[PDB]
């Protein structure tokens, strides 16, 4: 199983050394960019 | 929040541009031009209201 710490923010699991081999592989998966959202906006009226 | 933060981030970063300013200059002109004649004569008789 998961855990993690967001005064850390860090991935903790519970569970095998395949559990280990993937869910490193999915520590690696969704580490990347945050694909700068631009939830808002600021236009400047013509 | 850190999203949040960094977004506010870059919404004031884009409201605070320094603002240009305007010399408003109005320019009224008021011209004005009057020209009047009178001209007119008047007989009378008081001794017989005339």
């Amino acid at each position: 199983k998961l855990v993690a710490d967001e005064r850390t923010n860090s991935i903790l699991i519970s569970g095998d050394p395949k559990v280990r081999d993937r869910l490193k592989r999915l520590i690696r998966q969704l580490d990347v960019e945050m694909a700068s959202k631009g939830n808002n906006r600021v236009v400047y009226l013509k | 929040p850190p999203d949040i933060m960094l977004a506010l981030q870059e919404v004031i970063t884009q409201l605070d541009i320094r603002r240009a300013q305007v010399l408003i200059e109005a320019l009224i002109v008021e011209m004005a031009e009057g020209d009047g004649v009178n001209l007119g004569v008047q007989w009378g008789n008081l001794e017989t209201g005339a």
